[PDB]
């Protein structure tokens, strides 16, 4: 989560591989959501890839 | 610049010697991170 979803970005940090999900819009959530997997929130000053 | 031989020689020997002592004391120790919280190169990754 909190990463650009634009396909042309392709940062590809070592150790990790992202997902581009498809994001249907929803009710009971008033936001677009994907039911195929779980997002991950890393806080900002924490490096991911540690 | 022709009457300075023995003294310059002593002096350039000094400079060199001290350079060596310095390399033996501070070799690979003048590295640091942006936020002085990380002590390794592995640690200083990401944002702060």
């Amino acid at each position: 989560a909190k990463d650009d979803l634009d396909p042309e970005k392709n940062d590809s940090e070592p150790g990790s591989q992202r997902i581009k999900p498809v994001f249907i819009d929803d009710a009971n959530f008033r936001r677009q959501v994907s039911y195929q997997h779980a997002a991950v929130h890393i806080p900002t000053d924490i490096y991911e890839g540690s | 610049i022709r009457t300075i031989g023995n003294i310059v020689l002593v002096t350039t020997l000094l400079q060199f010697m001290f350079a060596c002592i310095g390399v033996q004391l501070f070799k690979g120790k003048f590295f640091s991170c942006n936020d002085l919280s990380k002590m390794t190169e592995e640690e200083c990754r990401g944002y702060y």
